[PDB]
């Protein structure tokens, strides 16, 4: 439209309308050059390939991406709070994109001074792949998301993908795609670039916890009509074998018989807070529970849905179970205790069993005269009709949706990380630098980019007489209050936020 | 923020005494408590530490499995109940609290940053 | 368990004058340790938890470094208010062990 | 007044300098330097 | 079908509400700790088969009726007691349309409307559990008050109605019957009837299977749909595997054998694993020249895709219908103690008699009642269900 | 009306799905114990990346898996002895044992070893094609967690043999 | 209206509705001379 | 309804989380029901 | 109402009185009775 003229504003608020909430995040980001504009293929050769196990073949291109998938990006840890008390459930609906104000810039070094100027003719290419040709890498938890706090400017992650592998060495059947291939739109400084998806239809995600547990669902002040079997025997005694069926009730409620059973289980080895309590050797990769595909070993990661641990054992997690999260400013590698965060999944323990415990018993032999009743122990057990489970929790921090793979069958696709599976997920978004040729002109672009997303909310008309448990800041003096810039400017976020708060029945 | 202790007493070896910690000013169900004491002229020595929900409870070698810690979060109050006191458990015993507040959210050791608020103390001898 | 010590074991100087108290662990104890003062007749403060944060309230004299075996106490432009024992104990793990103690001495 | 002439905030958008070209976590502190200027009036009717 | 009953209802806990646990029975076992309230209403249950059928298939409507109520007050003086009519009392009722309360209905308790027609039944207490920690109660858990519903008042000529639409659910089977395989499988311990084949030890519930959830374990009972026994072997039954029904005038606890109803799931063999036998086996190594096949033993299996099974079989005396669990996921949600699995199953049907206090003193006094006369009503209840 | 047979083979793995340039956001326990000797207690956490890619954090699984035992058309490597029915995987229905043919969707062997096919698992074809989602039908599914690790006991694992659904898989059926 | 006919309903209820919120109440009461 | 832009979370009143003898704002035993601590209104913050 | 609102004031009251029941107290020497009274009223009035 005009090199002195905005393509578009900063629109970045929440509004929250009855039944729905319309969240609107608008970022300043830049973009550089990647690859030198060249297509490589990457593989473990070059990072060193030390074990099978990470062993990988792909290719990395020059295009950029755009990831909002994070709930940071569109809540503020108001709004957060705002719905994580008020509500029984959420989820998203639609989703406004805006590329706008494009500034694309040239680089000229002279001796020891760069120098930077508007390139008003060069262009900036973007597309999206909503056909789903292309490998889908947002539902990898990636960095590069678009920060929390709306006045950080951020860089767009480098676009990669990863194809069949033979160690290092690729097979016949890996596939090579070139961006270039796709139709896409190229922006000067006037060109704007938006579009609009539509959520397909998924559950609401539940934010709330049973007040109820899946085993003491009956009446306390009633017998069953059922029996149980009491006695086996009579006394201490040779031959003093007999049946005795007591009726189950109140005082006995273990025995009683129940329409459902918790959720599926794999389990993981526990690692407790206070160290000395830990076996003196190394166990981070060898007491770990993985799952083997094609001769590789994968990390079960975080895993099924399952509680972090018993009532009353706080200081104990799932080795690979929780999501674990960074504090501000915390390093890459070798990391202390104090500076991650290990989310607790404590609120799903009603109905799912400890990620640490074993599901339960089952008869290994047949019993007789001569042989006792033996019972072993069920370290994994898969879906059985009539179960029922709560899937893992979402967090501010965390990611809101994934992919889900494009196969044959899957079961309760939910991901495994939280949040909201789709057969076909908000598209990538893929943007580059359009070369220059001089060899090549030293260029980047900067713009500002929106994102709007209107979610669905699900209230609570619960009749609980006393009072909830709600998220609420701790009101006491402090150097600094929670999610603000400290002294030096730097926003970071104390905690991880969960979304369950309210109650609900079993 | 303010801890109190009391119940000292002057007690022969092998007698029961309770101590007590009253607090007030911050939420008592959010932080782990500690008792520690002070023989007289000596360094402070550690003794035992309690959960906030009060399930889980660790003890000094020398202190452990005659010394009972117990909460009781309606009423914010600490207690450290002492059966067969000896000859050097005459100490100064202080109440206090760790730096870091518990968060539900999160699965953490809450002592590493110490313990920044602590009683007056109740003077303990034993003869 | 882990056991902590102290040297010097006290300490004199004047008001004014820059004081250095160090006490290292028989084992490491990462960045967990804390700092404190007592004065006689009173309950001991947290003045550096963590080995190089700075506790509430405590004045911008008082600083801390170290990390694993070592950590040292600093005290620079020393005040009349400054004259006690300190202490410094390791957080790392159970049971919490403190050191002997450093006694400033006017 | 209960509802006074509402403020009126103005900042410069920042525009960054070259990023690495290798991508990083952390958000841009390398901004180019930068300040703006124009032509502000106001007018008020008074009885 | 229609049946018409005729009931008789206390007051329970003199119109209070009361906490309740473990502490308050004197249980000390942890498995068997709960906390909850007992409440002053009653409720309805016909949640059995036998009150609308006398001596495949699904329901598709309700209607319930509750009428004739006849309130009575009670006085006792030295050792007689005398029974009179009160006329101006109201009794309260409402159901639970929104499935706002804890839903009892689902857990095979008694107090269900008699299968005898002639039978005058008293009406069972309402009470509820929530989240426990031992004996106590965590910050999770929730009080609810029941005067806190709105609810109908019925003097003695008034009555009260309202019909139910059951929501779509699979039709019953009721019949008795490689691309595909039998379905899954969790092991029972085998028992014999006859006594003198079983072990001598105590193995009711060491020896049972059990599933653990917050550090508590639950019986596996009735567990999943399995055949009790191979063809053949009628002498067999799995521990906790089937539904066990008393006799006519069987005591509470510790009755002889004669006494229980065991059924048995003989006809799911078909398609289903035995309780009491192992699934199959697996190879446990990889062979070689060096290492001979090896295999091991499923004692539990999980759904594979291909696996086909029967669900378990309903009963005169069984339980009809019951609530899933309102969960993220839930896999063939049909209930384990069998009958139809539904969201929106049929409301609860809450009552209770109104209190009416005694004479108050003649000096305001700001404590609440608590003399009260002493009173109970009984009335007729007809339910009405259309089958297909 | 059916669903579509898919007659296509993944260009991708599960377990590649990630962008390898970069980092996630999780953090995974990667340091046990500081060094050798005693009392060496600690908790080191370390990002999932690129360098390290079988600790990242997935969203979805492999599909099931009943193992099948591996024979191999070399006969010199195959076991001296008649292992066709004995070593078998069976499933037992009202006491007849019926062999598991073909049984779950599974790969036949893993990638570099042709030679291998499993016992009773195959229709010789060859199930290579669904390896990307699909557990090897000779291996083990993966590794569990046997016990509670203590100052006392070290990390106990055991091998998944069998596996049934789980939230959260995805598989591919048998090619026609 | 008669003696065997009610002449109300118990309504204790809470109704949320935007800007609005209906709160009802009912008790029994006992009135002495 | 409160129109706030404020970016941190607020206070809220809130029941604490942990195991005790009786629900508070709920009946005891003897089924006396009882208000534990006077609530007041003010936890969302305006600005002066 | 506190957690997620800045102010509320009350708009409309109505006000409902029904089911009267009127009971006497017969005393006999030492035996204290209770009936219904069905002629019995019970005067009701607003100061508006
Ligand atoms: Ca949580």
């Amino acid at each position: 439209d005009g090199v002195g003229s905005s393509s578009g504003n900063w629109h970045c608020d929440s509004q929250w309308l009855g039944d729905r909430v319309i969240t609107t995040s608008t970022r300043t980001w830049a973009l550089p050059t990647y690859n030198n504009h060249l297509y490589k293929q990457i593989s473990n050769s070059t990072s060193g390939g030390s074990s099978n196990d990470n062993a990988y073949f792909g290719y990395s291109t020059p295009w950029g991406y755009f990831d909002f998938n994070r709930f940071h990006c569109h809540f503020s840890p108001r709004d957060w709070q705002r719905l994580i008390n008020n509500n029984w459930g959420f989820r998203p609906k639609r989703l406004n994109f805006k590329l706008f104000n494009i500034q694309v810039k040239e680089v000229t070094d002279n001796n020891g001074v760069k120098t930077i100027a508007n390139n008003l003719t060069s262009t900036v290419q973007v597309f999206t792949d909503s056909d789903y040709q292309l490998p889908y890498v947002l539902g990898s938890a990636h960095e590069g998301c678009l920060p929390p706090f709306p006045a950080d400017v951020f860089m767009i992650p480098q676009y990669g993908y990863l194809t069949l592998n033979d160690g290092s060495q690729a097979v016949g059947r890996s596939s090579f795609y070139c961006l270039e291939y796709f139709p896409s739109q190229m922006l000067r400084t006037g060109n704007n670039f938006q579009f609009s998806y539509e959520f397909e239809n998924v559950p609401f995600h539940s934010s709330y916890a049973h007040s109820q547990s899946l085993d003491r669902l009956m009446n306390p002040l009633i017998d069953q009509y059922l029996y149980y079997l009491s006695k086996t025997i009579n006394g201490s005694g040779q031959n003093q074998q007999t049946l005795k069926f007591s009726v189950a009730g109140p005082s006995n409620m273990a025995v009683q018989g129940r329409n459902y059973i918790p959720g599926p289980s794999y389990r993981q080895q526990r690692v407790s807070t206070t160290v000395t309590q830990n076996n003196n050797s190394e166990f981070a990769w060898p007491g770990a529970s993985s799952w083997a595909l094609n001769g590789r070993n994968s990390l079960m990661n975080p895993g099924p849905a399952m509680a972090s641990h018993k009532e009353g054992e706080d200081r104990f997690f799932p080795l690979s179970g929780s999501l674990i999260f960074g504090k501000q400013g915390t390093g890459r590698d070798n990391v202390d205790a104090d500076k991650v965060m290990i989310t607790n999944e404590e609120e799903i323990k009603t109905t799912n069993p400890v990620a640490t415990e074993s599901y339960g018993q089952v008869a290994t032999n047949h019993q007789s005269a001569q042989a006792q009743a033996q019972t072993g122990w069920v370290q994994n057990q898969g879906i059985l009709p009539g179960m029922v489970w709560q899937d893992r929790d979402v967090y501010l921090q965390g990611p809101i949706w994934a992919k889900i793979p494009h196969t044959d069958g899957n079961f309760h696709p939910s991901p495994l990380m939280g949040g909201f599976g789709m057969k076909h997920p908000p598209p990538q978004i893929l943007i580059k630098n359009t070369p220059v040729p001089a060899s090549f002109i030293t260029q980047y672009s900067t713009g500002q980019v929106s994102v709007e997303i209107e979610w669905e909310l699900q209230k609570e008309n619960s009749k609980r007489w006393n009072p909830e448990i709600q998220y609420t800041s701790n009101y006491y003096k402090s150097n600094n209050v929670e999610f603000a810039v400290n002294t030096e400017g730097v926003y970071s976020e104390p905690r991880p936020i969960g979304t369950r708060y309210l109650t609900r029945n079993l | 923020v303010q801890l109190v202790e009391s119940g000292g007493g002057l007690v022969k070896p092998g007698g029961s005494l309770r101590l007590s910690c009253a607090t007030s000013g911050f939420t008592f169900s959010d932080y782990y408590m500690s008792w520690i004491r002070q023989a007289p002229g000596k360094g402070l020595e550690w003794v035992s530490y309690i959960s906030s929900s009060g399930s889980t409870i660790y003890y000094a070698d020398s202190v452990k499995g005659r010394f009972t810690m117990s909460r009781d979060n309606a009423k914010n109050s600490l207690f450290l109940r002492m059966n067969s006191l000896r000859a050097e458990d005459t100490a100064v015993y202080y109440c206090a609290r760790d730096q870091i507040t518990v968060d539900r959210e999160v699965i953490r050791a809450h002592y590493y940053y110490g313990m920044d608020v602590w009683g007056q103390g109740t003077t303990v001898t034993v003869s | 368990d882990i056991q902590m010590t102290q040297s010097p074991s006290s300490v004199s100087a004047s008001v004014g004058d820059r004081v250095t108290i160090t006490c290292r662990a028989s084992q490491g104890i990462n960045s967990y340790l804390a700092w404190y003062q007592q004065k006689p007749g009173k309950a001991p403060k947290l003045l550096i938890y963590a080995a190089s944060s700075l506790e509430s309230g405590v004045p911008s004299r008082f600083s801390g470094s170290g990390s694993g075996t070592d950590f040292t106490l600093t005290i620079s432009s020393l005040q009349p208010e400054d004259f006690a024992t300190y202490y410094c104990q390791q957080a790392n793990s159970f049971p919490l062990t403190f050191g002997g103690g450093t006694k400033v001495d006017i | 007044m209960k509802h006074p002439p509402p403020q009126i905030l103005i900042k410069n958008t920042p525009v960054p300098a070259d990023p690495p070209t290798a991508f990083n976590k952390d958000k841009l502190n390398s901004f180019i330097t930068q300040y703006s200027t124009g032509q502000v009036s106001v007018e008020i009717e008074w009885e």
